[PDB]
Parts: C-alpha cells; structure tokens; sequence
RNA sequence: UUGGCGGAAAGGCCUUGGGUGCUUGCUGGCGAAUUGCAAUGUCAUUUUGCGUGGGGAUAAAUCAUUUGUAUACGACUUAGA
RNA sequence: GCCCUGAAAAUGGAUGGCGCUCAAGCGUGUUACCUAUACUCUACCGUCAGGGUUGAUAUGAUGCCCUGACGAGUAGGCAGGCGUGGAGGUCAGUGACGAAGCCUAGACCGUAAGGUCGGGUCGAACGGCCUCUAGUGCAGAUCUUGGUGGUAGUAGCAAAUA
RNA sequence: GGAAUACUGCCAGCUGGGACUGAGGACUGCGACGUAAGUCAAGGAUGCUGGCAUAAUGGUUAUAUGCCGCCCGUCUUGAAA
RNA sequence: GAAAUUGUUGAAAGGGAAGGGCAUUUGAUCAGACAUGG
C-alpha cells in the first residue's frame, strides 16, 4: 500500500574475523528488533539479498542483487552470520542488507 | 561427447610468481624457491606469496582433462591425427603451431570426418 | 598434569563405542561396523558382540587386557560447549580440568564425544 | 608425429550406474496447514497477496484460490515454504476440489474456458463463506507489508 | 531506524557517548550531537582540566605546527574521543566519521528537530551520586574556548522560543483531547480497547 | 563574528571605483553601476 | 494567493484565500489469471551534455608596457583608450 | 585492605590507543560469547605400509584394484622430475603455402621446474620419442664486457682591466 | 506424617528450526519391516519443478574496499637493521 | 632487431613512497557448452 516491504531491515557489520585476520567468507549482519540468540534462531536459514545499483545494464535495469543466506548466530546481542554466493564487497560495511520472511516454517 | 566426469576443481588458479618477480626487472616470474636464511617468504611469514607444495595437485580423476573434458593430443599430420579415432571421446588433437595452412584445411577435414575435436581450428584460416 | 580423567559410566562406554570404537587389525584402524569385526578378532576370548566388547571394558575381567588393547584410542572433538574453566592446566580440584574429576569425567567425554 | 602416443588409453564405456536406495516418502506438512486456513503469499508474482489454501497437490505444492473476485488470484500451485500460514480460516465443507491435481496444471495464451469456469465454481462457494465473517473479504482484498516495527520473531498472524 | 539521529549532548557523559556514537557511525547510523557545551565527564573539574594540560604539553618539537593540535571547543573535545575510537586513518573510518556532526548549542536545521537521549552514557543514570563531574563548556572555556557566552545567549533566546512552541503545542493537545471526550466513550472506543487500543 | 550585510552609497567616487579594477583605463568602469539603481527605485532594498 | 515570525548555518515555521485531484467514513457494479511453485524490481538522486519554449544581462583578468612604497626568479605595488 | 605521603632529568607520548570513577579500576563468584595452520567429520594431492589381481577377453604387471596411517624444517643426504649445446636410432617428423627467433594486461595443460596453442613481426632452418654426451640452468661474487638510467637542462661555462 | 519441588543422572523416549557435505557408480555384504507377494532410511543422493544462450556461470586483468604483508642475499647465538 | 631506457597516443589510479597476500563490488577481456522434427 503506502509499504510494500516484505522483509526485515539489515546492516551488514564486518566479515567474520579475529582481532588481526578476517574471513570474507562469512558475514556478520545486525537485524532490526533482534536483540538476542534467541530471536536470531527465527531468522536461521532465511534468504538475506544486498541490493545495489550499477552503470550497464542486465535486464533492462541497472539494479543488481547479491543473494545469500543467514547461517547461524552470532554472539549474545542478536547478531546473525551469513553467507552469499559470491562474498559482500566489503565496501558494504554499514550498508543496508534485506532479511526476506522465506524459506518460512510458520 | 566426452566422457562424463566429475567437476573440475583447480585447486589453485593463481599462478605461483617468483618471489621479487614483481620487484625487480631482472628478476623473471618462472617459479623459483627460496633458499635465503632470513627470507620471509622460505619461512611463511603471514602476509606474503604462497608457495608451490604437493598439497595442491589435481585430482587424478579431473587432471589433464581441459574444460571440454578431452586430455588434448599434439597432432603434426593426419597419420598423427588418425591415432586419436577410437578415443575420440577421451582425447582432442591440437594441430601443431608449425603445420603450414596447406595441411590445416586438411587435417581439419580428416578429423571432422573421423569425429575428432581440434582444439584449435579456426588455425591459420583466411577470411 | 597432561590429561583430565575419572570413572566412565555405561552410557559414556558405550556411546564411545557405538559412535567411535574402532578396532586394530594388522595396524588399519578399522571402524566396528559389524560384530563379525570383533569376533574375527576378540572371539578367541568370547566377546562376539559389541556389547561383549563393552562388557568385557566395563566389567574389567579376564580378557580386559586384550579387548581394550584391540580397541584403537578415541580421537574426540574438543568439548562442545567448552571446558567449563578459564584455565585447563589447573587441577580439577582447582581450576579445573587436569586431574582426576571422578564422576565428573562423564560430562565431559559426553561433550567431546 | 608430434607427441608420441600414449601406451594405454582408457575405455570409452560409460559405466552404469549403482543402484541406488532411496524411496520417495510423502512429504509431510507444517500443522499450521490445514485447508481453509488463509494464507501470505511471500514471494513471486502474487506476493503480498492473502489468499485461501485449498489443497495439498501430490507434486508437493499448495492449491490455492483467495478468491479471484476478491484479490484477484486465481486457482494456482503454489509453495508451502513461501508462504506464511495465518491463523484465521474459512469452512471448506462446500468445495469440490477433487478435480485439480498434478496433471490438471500439466503444460500443454487464451486461458482455458475449463479453468476460467472452475474459478466462477470453487470460488462462488468461498465468497459466500467469506461473507459469513464481517471484514473478512476487505481482509483477503488487501495485501499483507510490514511496517515499521513490525518484528516477525514475535508478530503472531 | 530513522535517517539521522540527533542527540542532546546535555547530562551525558564524554567516553561513554563517543563510545556508542562511533559504533553507529561503523554500523551505518548518521548522527548528529546538539548542545556539546552541556556535555559532561567524570572527574572534578581541576582534574579535568590539568588532564588537559598535558595534552596540550604535548608537540612536535621542530615545529609545533605538525604537532597533536588541541583543539579547545566542546564539540572537538569530544570529537577527539569520538575520532579516538574510529579507526580513522583508512577509508571506512573517514567515510563514518562523515556521517557525523557536532555543534555547540542547536543550530538552526535541528533546533525544530526532535533529540534523543543516550542513557547508558546518561550521567545522572550512570555515575554514583556524589561523585564530583566536569561540565565540558566549562572547562572548555577555561582552556581558551572563546564561543561560551555567545552560545548561551543564543541558548538564552531559543529556549523562549522552544518555550512558546511548546505553549502552543500542548494547548493544541489540549483541544485534542478535549474534542476527543465523546469518543472516549462511543462505541468504536470500546470496539479498540477490545483489542488493546 | 560574521558579516551580515554591507551597503553601499548610491555614488562612489571614482578613486574608490579606482580600487576595483586592477586596469582601469581599458575597463568599461562597470563599478557599482546596477547597485545604484537600489536608490533609483525610491527605497526598499537599500532601506530594508 | 493574503499576511506574519524566523540571522546560530535564519533559506525554514505559522497563516489567509480560493481553485482543483483523491478520500477506506459508508453502500454498489466490473477488472485481475498464462508473470505458469521463488530468482525479475517501486524508481529513487547526484553532477553533465544535447535540445526546444519564453524570461533576463552585455565583463574582466593575464601578457607586453609602466612605478619602486616591492623584489634572487616568481611574487608585491603603481601608471596607461 | 584500597588509597595518600615518602616519589628528583633532560625532543612531545603513551594501562597498545581513545577514554573509563556503584568503572570500561582492584579482590572474588557464576554464566553466556568470540576465534589458531590445534581437536572431530568429510572431499582431494602426496608419502609409507599391508592385501587382492593377466585364470582373462587388447589398449600399460614398472600396472589395475582394496585398505590403514602419516605430511614443520637451515646445514645436509637421497629420490622423482623440468630445461640447454652436441651425438647414435627412429617418427620415410615440421617447413619458403613460411623453419628459428622475437612481441603479445590472449587460450589450455602441469603443485612446480616447464609444456602446448592463437595473433603479430619475421626470413631457412627446425622439432617429438628412445638412448649417448657435456665448456648444461644466475640476482647478487666492491664479479667480466657491453649497453642505459635518476642525479639534470642541474654543478658549472666568473683569473689574465674593454 | 503424606506428598510436591529442586538438584544430579539414565532412557537402544517422541518431536521442531539452521548449517556443511552427496566421496562411490551393475550385482555380490550385514541387516531390519513382512502371513506372504514383497517393501526399506540396511556396504556414500535421488525424485520433482523451474531458470540460461544480446547469455547465465566460470578464467584472466585493471581499479576499489576490509584485514594482512619491513629488503633481498650473507655471516651470525641473534639482521628490516 | 630482445632488455634496460625513452617519445607520442590510449586507458586507469594518485591527502608524507611504491610493489605483495586473501576476498569481493565495478569495468575490460576471454572462453568451454546446442543438436532432436519444421
Ligand atoms: N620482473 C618481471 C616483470 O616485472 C614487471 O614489473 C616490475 C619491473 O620489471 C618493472 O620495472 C619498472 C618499469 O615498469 C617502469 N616502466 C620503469 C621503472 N624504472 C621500472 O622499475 C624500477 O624503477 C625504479 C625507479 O623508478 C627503480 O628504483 C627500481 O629498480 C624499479 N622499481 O616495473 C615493476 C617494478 O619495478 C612486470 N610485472 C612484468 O613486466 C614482469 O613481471
Ligand atoms: N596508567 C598509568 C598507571 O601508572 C603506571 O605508571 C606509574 C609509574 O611509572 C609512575 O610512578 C612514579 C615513580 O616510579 C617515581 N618515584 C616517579 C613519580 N613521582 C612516581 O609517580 C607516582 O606518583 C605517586 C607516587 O609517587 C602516585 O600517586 C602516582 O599515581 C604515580 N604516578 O607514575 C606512573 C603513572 O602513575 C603505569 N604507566 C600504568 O601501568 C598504570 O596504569
Ligand atoms: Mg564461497
Ligand atoms: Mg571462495
Ligand atoms: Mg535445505
Ligand atoms: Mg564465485
Ligand atoms: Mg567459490
Ligand atoms: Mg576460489
Ligand atoms: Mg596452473
Ligand atoms: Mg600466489
Ligand atoms: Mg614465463
Ligand atoms: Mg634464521
Ligand atoms: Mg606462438
Ligand atoms: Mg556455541
Ligand atoms: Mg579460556
Ligand atoms: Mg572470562
Ligand atoms: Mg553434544
Ligand atoms: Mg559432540
Ligand atoms: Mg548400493
Ligand atoms: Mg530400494
Ligand atoms: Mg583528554
Ligand atoms: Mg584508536
Ligand atoms: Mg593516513
Ligand atoms: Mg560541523
Ligand atoms: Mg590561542
Ligand atoms: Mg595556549
Ligand atoms: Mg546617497
Ligand atoms: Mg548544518
Ligand atoms: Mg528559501
Ligand atoms: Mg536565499
Ligand atoms: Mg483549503
Ligand atoms: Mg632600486
Ligand atoms: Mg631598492
Ligand atoms: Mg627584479
Ligand atoms: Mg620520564
Ligand atoms: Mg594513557
Ligand atoms: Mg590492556
Ligand atoms: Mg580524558
Ligand atoms: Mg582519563
Ligand atoms: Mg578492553
Ligand atoms: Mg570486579
Ligand atoms: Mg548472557
Ligand atoms: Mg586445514
Ligand atoms: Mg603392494
Ligand atoms: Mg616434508
Ligand atoms: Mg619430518
Ligand atoms: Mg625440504
Ligand atoms: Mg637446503
Ligand atoms: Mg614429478
Ligand atoms: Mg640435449
Ligand atoms: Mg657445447
Ligand atoms: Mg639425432
Ligand atoms: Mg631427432
Ligand atoms: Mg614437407
Ligand atoms: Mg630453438
Ligand atoms: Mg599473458
Ligand atoms: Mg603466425
Ligand atoms: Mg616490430
Ligand atoms: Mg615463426
Ligand atoms: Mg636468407
Ligand atoms: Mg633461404
Ligand atoms: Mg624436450
Ligand atoms: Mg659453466
Ligand atoms: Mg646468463
Ligand atoms: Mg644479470
Ligand atoms: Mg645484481
Ligand atoms: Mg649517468
Ligand atoms: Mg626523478
Ligand atoms: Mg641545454
Ligand atoms: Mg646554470
Ligand atoms: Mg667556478
Ligand atoms: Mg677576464
Ligand atoms: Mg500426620
Ligand atoms: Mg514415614
Ligand atoms: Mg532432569
Ligand atoms: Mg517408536
Ligand atoms: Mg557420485
Ligand atoms: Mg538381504
Ligand atoms: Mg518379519
Ligand atoms: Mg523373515
Ligand atoms: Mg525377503
Ligand atoms: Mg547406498
Ligand atoms: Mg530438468
Ligand atoms: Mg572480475
Ligand atoms: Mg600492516
Ligand atoms: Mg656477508
Ligand atoms: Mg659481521
Ligand atoms: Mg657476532
Ligand atoms: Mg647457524
Ligand atoms: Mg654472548
Ligand atoms: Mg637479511
Ligand atoms: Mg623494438
Ligand atoms: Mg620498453
Ligand atoms: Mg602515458
Ligand atoms: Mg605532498
Ligand atoms: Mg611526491
Ligand atoms: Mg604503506
């Protein structure tokens, strides 16, 4: 209507990472309203999208997706890992991420 | 129309450049070891190139094949051409740089009517 | 100082047989897939089963010797869950791990297991 | 000769494959799925859309109506695991629905004049059982968002 | 959530503010800080000024121009420890230090905007009664802030205005429920309440 | 402290109008010539 | 469109006045499919170039020359329709 | 006990850094959490070991197949390989319809040494396999010779009156 | 006096969500469900549907971004020195 | 007619060196895969 959003909102944080060496392989990703473990296990296994814009064009369109999923948990905060197909840019650091409501098992 | 084979993993891409190779000219990237006593590089200091070891050897299943999957045959004439006619599903013939443009639109011939894929067609061909 | 350890309970045995129990023919570390394993080799004592295995183990008697000596060591993952400490090089008694926990070995293996 | 030939050279005998076991069980459904049960359509061309669960085919996909005079949406498969199940139902005592199954979608442009009967038929039953519950068919006609706030690990539907 | 969050820097506490500023920053979060001068930090104020001292000890010895620079308004004071825990010398850090802004007093884009509040850098929530604290402007001034007066006269005056926009606002509040009486008791009263509204 | 506004009188002399030009004898001498129409309306922009 | 208030970076805030479009406050009548079981999606927002339709305006500066309140060279400062 | 005095050094400066005061300090307790080339599971490369198998029906018994364990490394040892000049043998090998060389931010193969191909430039020779043989592999040696840079349009081109 | 509850421990108790993996390639094994015909999750993934050739996808290369990375060679107990 | 080194043109980058490793966005560039009734 006025909304049409059918995901939750995200920020993609970091790579996964020790204090000295990273991991791109892994992202971590902060979603709207988690606040703990707990609530992250309801987001486990969803779809997560990065979306972003481009010059050429694909299909008539110069918007292009990067799809992936949520993995696991992350800590006690409500974090979430992640992983896509190919890894984020890593420019994407405090960007926008899209927690899609499927593969749903409500 | 080769043999089916699992998927081909490479295992490493990249190339395995000499260390300085990039520093200085006179220094070639045709892979050498280091023998140096503080090198950075002999002792794998985080940070620096990765070296050549056994660890990273194909598959032997997936090795040799190219990515059509045909372990590719130098071939320098048609009675070199006409040993690949029964594993024309294993092999592919690679005319040979030297092999005039005479013999090319000749061997191409033969292999195509034998069911041979040429790696390089197209050789040296005019228009 | 170089190892935790205790008094296994049956579960503990047993699920470290059934999941890790592997045996040594002709050095070849070689998995307990089938009782036939353990007879060709423990049946000069009796134990034909797995569980003569476990049996023979946890009742200790005769052959105990041998039908633990068949069984190769168990490689086991670190604790699920950590070690319960800070610091593992302290003794149990202490600071944990590192010593004779008694009972107290159970939880752990579970964990590693 | 240019390379020298090899002493051996494989077969070119492609090797049959190993008989393998695995059955093909049925599948079996989320409880919150039970016919009749209103529907959020996650994903694809209808989503957004609340539509009615009508049957569970045997290719694995849901039947579905909500109906075509309110939201639009016609009979159609669609995925358990795209959809959200709410928990607001309709009686499906008066619906046929023996007739649609696998092959009735089966591929074979100008819409089928069985199909555009049987949307008249199965949904003229709904309508009148959507009308039985005040707000229900304004329900069904608008389309589910979420709005700011809106968490789905506590959000009940 | 929101685009832009302004905070009222008043009664917080320096560290713990930056501290949680600059992990917005590097999660995304523009803000901006109102009212620096308010700000506060732990320590009496002598303390908290001979710490400053030392920094201000502290330059490059041929030539004091490429030294540490010490910047005295209330703003940069804390934008240092703000900039203290971003790591500001590569390109991330620069691009989330750009989403932020600092002023003393409320200038003029965000004085009609709505300012939160940061409660676990909260002083009066966070430090122990009795414990003596600093307030930034102060000792900023004391330190060669030349801006104090002007900003609180300013403050003096945008203060008579917020004052007589909130005149205004509650009196329409007012009016609001007042016309709101008889619905308080109609029948789609009941009908929300019913379910919970 | 900021500047707010300058105004200026509606006629400059011309060693003033010497100050703005780094040539002044091949210039048009385009001085203040627009501004000086603030008076010419009556008021107001000067004024205000 | 009428008025006010706003100089901290006010460039926004309150207001009159009519015109016009919608309104889910409520009651009707139609449409949606086959985009085929998800991949596809609303177009935002920056600079810049072609263009058309009318509005408005009609400079300097550098070089060379020149002064010595200046000057290693640049620079500085004067002078010349 | 904690804190305070005791408690004086030379560039400006370091609990790693910001900064922290019912701590983001000190003592103590209890849980959750983070991540090593380590541990567990699996795929792949190699090494070592044990077992089966030309009873065969082609194309390798130095094979083919099954199984288990293992993998740091200077000086150093050994192995299996890559590459260059020449030599016997062989492909009745390549080639003026273009050999060799060279150039290719082009392709493929090999863990690697390396191998192969296309395109360009080129002009008379050259390669594969089996062996033989060495004046056989360069980044250094204030190495040798030859060529070329930055320094740099810079130091300078101001004694001997014009 | 009769419970309840905590705590620790066992179940070859029943179930929901996520992740990575699919090595092998006719049959030979050990089994389980079977009154039986037979069926199976029992010595390693199959079934189904869709999507792609102005191309999905994969290689290279340049640039950017996160983290990381001191000059080799040499002697030396110890060299980026 | 190689290299050092240099001119022009084209492309890209550039806040007190540069070059390297992993990963990915972006661009440029290459590819292997299409025959079954008309
Ligand atoms: N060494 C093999 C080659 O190396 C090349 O890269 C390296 C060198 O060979 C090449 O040399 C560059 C040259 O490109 C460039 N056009 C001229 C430059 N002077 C050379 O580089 C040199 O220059 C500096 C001074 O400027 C010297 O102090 C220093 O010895 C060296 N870096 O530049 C790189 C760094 O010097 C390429 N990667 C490739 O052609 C090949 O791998
Ligand atoms: N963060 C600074 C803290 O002080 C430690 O270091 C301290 C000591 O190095 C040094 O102490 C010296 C003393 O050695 C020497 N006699 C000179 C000087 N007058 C003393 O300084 C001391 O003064 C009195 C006690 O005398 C104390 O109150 C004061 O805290 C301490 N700084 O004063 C330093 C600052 O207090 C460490 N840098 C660090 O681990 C600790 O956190
Ligand atoms: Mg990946
Ligand atoms: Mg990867
Ligand atoms: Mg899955
Ligand atoms: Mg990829
Ligand atoms: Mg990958
Ligand atoms: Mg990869
Ligand atoms: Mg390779
Ligand atoms: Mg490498
Ligand atoms: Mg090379
Ligand atoms: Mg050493
Ligand atoms: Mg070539
Ligand atoms: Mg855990
Ligand atoms: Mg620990
Ligand atoms: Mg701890
Ligand atoms: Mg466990
Ligand atoms: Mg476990
Ligand atoms: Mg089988
Ligand atoms: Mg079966
Ligand atoms: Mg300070
Ligand atoms: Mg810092
Ligand atoms: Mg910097
Ligand atoms: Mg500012
Ligand atoms: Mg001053
Ligand atoms: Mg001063
Ligand atoms: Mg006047
Ligand atoms: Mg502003
Ligand atoms: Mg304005
Ligand atoms: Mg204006
Ligand atoms: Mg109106
Ligand atoms: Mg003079
Ligand atoms: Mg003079
Ligand atoms: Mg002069
Ligand atoms: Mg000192
Ligand atoms: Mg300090
Ligand atoms: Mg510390
Ligand atoms: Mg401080
Ligand atoms: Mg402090
Ligand atoms: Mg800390
Ligand atoms: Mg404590
Ligand atoms: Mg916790
Ligand atoms: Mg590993
Ligand atoms: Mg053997
Ligand atoms: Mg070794
Ligand atoms: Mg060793
Ligand atoms: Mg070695
Ligand atoms: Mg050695
Ligand atoms: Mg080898
Ligand atoms: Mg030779
Ligand atoms: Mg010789
Ligand atoms: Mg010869
Ligand atoms: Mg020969
Ligand atoms: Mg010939
Ligand atoms: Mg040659
Ligand atoms: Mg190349
Ligand atoms: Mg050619
Ligand atoms: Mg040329
Ligand atoms: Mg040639
Ligand atoms: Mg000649
Ligand atoms: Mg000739
Ligand atoms: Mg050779
Ligand atoms: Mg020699
Ligand atoms: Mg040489
Ligand atoms: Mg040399
Ligand atoms: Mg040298
Ligand atoms: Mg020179
Ligand atoms: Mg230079
Ligand atoms: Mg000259
Ligand atoms: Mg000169
Ligand atoms: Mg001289
Ligand atoms: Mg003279
Ligand atoms: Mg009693
Ligand atoms: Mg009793
Ligand atoms: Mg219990
Ligand atoms: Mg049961
Ligand atoms: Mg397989
Ligand atoms: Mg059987
Ligand atoms: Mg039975
Ligand atoms: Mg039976
Ligand atoms: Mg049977
Ligand atoms: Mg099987
Ligand atoms: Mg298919
Ligand atoms: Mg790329
Ligand atoms: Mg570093
Ligand atoms: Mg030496
Ligand atoms: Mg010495
Ligand atoms: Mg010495
Ligand atoms: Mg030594
Ligand atoms: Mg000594
Ligand atoms: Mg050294
Ligand atoms: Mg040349
Ligand atoms: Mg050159
Ligand atoms: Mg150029
Ligand atoms: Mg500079
Ligand atoms: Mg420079
Ligand atoms: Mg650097």
């Amino acid at each position: 209507a006025e909304s049409h959003r059918l995901y939750v909102k995200g920020k993609h944080l970091s790579y996964q990472r020790s204090k000295r060496v990273n991991n791109p392989n892994v992202s971590l990703i902060k979603i709207e309203g988690v606040a703990t473990p707990q609530d992250a296990q309801f987001y486990l296994g969803k779809r997560i999208a990065y979306v972003y814009r481009a010059s050429k064009e694909v299909r008539g369109s110069k918007i292009r997706v990067m799809w992936g999923k949520v993995t696991r948990t992350h800590g006690n905060s409500g974090v979430v890992r992640a992983t896509f197909r190919n890894n984020l840019p890593a420019k994407t650091f405090g960007a926008s991420v899209r927690i899609f409501l499927y593969p749903s098992n409500i | 129309a080769s043999l089916p084979h699992p998927k081909i993993v490479k295992k490493h891409t990249k190339k395995f450049k000499r260390h300085h190779s990039d520093r200085y000219h006179r220094v070639a990237e045709n892979w050498r070891k280091q023998k140096g006593i503080d090198s950075v590089v002999r002792r794998r200091f985080r940070g620096n190139i990765s070296q050549p070891k056994i660890g990273y050897g194909s598959n032997k299943k997936t090795k040799f094949l190219s990515p059509s999957g045909h372990k590719t045959f130098l071939v320098a004439n048609v009675k070199d051409l006409e040993t690949l006619t029964m594993h024309t599903k294993t092999y592919a013939a690679e005319i040979a740089h030297n092999i005039s443009a005479k013999n090319r639109v000749v061997i191409l011939a033969r292999a195509k009517a034998l069911g041979i894929k040429v790696t390089n067609p197209k050789g040296r061909l005019a228009l | 100082p170089y190892v935790a350890y205790g008094y296994p309970s049956y579960s503990t045995i047993r699920q470290l047989v059934y999941k890790r129990g592997f045996g040594k023919i002709n050095k070849q570390r070689v998995p307990l897939s089938d009782n036939a394993i353990i007879e060709a080799n423990l049946g000069k004592y009796g134990i034909l089963s797995i569980d003569d295995l476990i049996h023979e183990i946890i009742t200790v008697g005769p052959h105990f010797k041998q039908a633990n000596n068949f069984l190769w060591p168990f490689k086991l993952s670190n604790p699920s869950g950590g070690w319960g400490v800070p610091r593992k090089f302290k003794h149990f008694i202490q600071g944990g791990s590192f010593g004779n926990r008694e009972e107290f070995i159970n939880k752990l293996v579970k964990s590693m297991n | 000769s240019a390379q020298k030939a090899p002493k051996w050279y494989p077969s070119e005998d492609v090797a049959a494959l190993k008989k393998t076991r695995k059955a093909a069980r049925p599948q079996k459904l989320r409880a919150s799925l039970v016919p009749g049960t209103v529907l959020i359509l996650l994903a694809g061309r209808f989503r957004g859309k609340r539509v009615v669960y009508l049957k569970h085919l045997e290719d694995n996909t849901l039947l579905i109506s909500g109906p075509f005079k309110v939201n639009g949406v016609p009979l159609r498969r669609v995925n358990a695991r795209y959809v959200i199940a709410t928990s607001t139902k309709v009686s499906v005592e008066g619906v046929n629905v023996e007739k649609f199954n696998v092959e009735y979608f089966a591929k074979e442009k100008e819409i089928k004049a069985e199909r555009v009967e049987d949307q008249k038929v199965v949904d003229k039953a709904l309508i009148a059982e959507i009308k039985k519950t005040p707000l229900l068919k304004q329900y069904l006609s608008a389309s589910f968002s979420l709005k700011n706030g809106d968490k789905p690990h506590m959000l009940k539907f | 959530v929101e685009p832009v969050v302004v905070i009222d820097g008043k009664g917080h506490l320096v560290g713990r503010l930056a501290s949680v500023v600059a992990k917005q920053l590097l999660n995304g979060q523009k803000i901006v800080v109102v009212r620096a001068e308010e700000l506060n930090i732990s320590g009496e104020f002598f303390r908290n000024k001979l710490k400053y001292h030392d920094f201000l000890r502290k330059a490059t010895a041929f030539n004091k121009t490429r030294g540490p620079f010490h910047f005295r308004a209330p703003s940069r004071i804390f934008y240092k420890a703000l900039r203290g825990m971003v790591s500001h010398k590569t390109a991330r850090g620069k691009a989330a230090l750009e989403r932020l802004k600092v002023f003393e007093g409320i200038p003029p884009p965000y004085d009609k905007k709505k300012r939160v509040v940061v409660p676990q850098a909260l002083r009066v929530l966070r430090l122990k009664p009795g414990r003596k604290y600093t307030t930034l402007g102060k000792l900023s001034t004391s330190v060669g802030w030349k801006y104090e007066d002007v900003v609180a006269k300013l403050e003096a005056k945008r203060k008579v205005s917020s004052a007589e926009y909130y005149a205004k606002k509650r009196a329409f509040t007012k009016k609001v429920a007042s016309a709101n009486a008889t619905a308080a008791e109609s029948d789609v009263a009941k009908q929300l309440a019913a379910l919970g509204y | 402290l900021r500047s707010l506004t300058t105004v200026w009188a509606e006629h400059l002399s011309d060693e003033v109008k010497r100050r703005f030009y780094k040539n002044w004898y091949k210039s048009k001498k385009k001085a203040f010539t627009k501004y000086s129409a603030k008076y010419a309306q009556d008021g107001a922009g000067i004024e205000r």
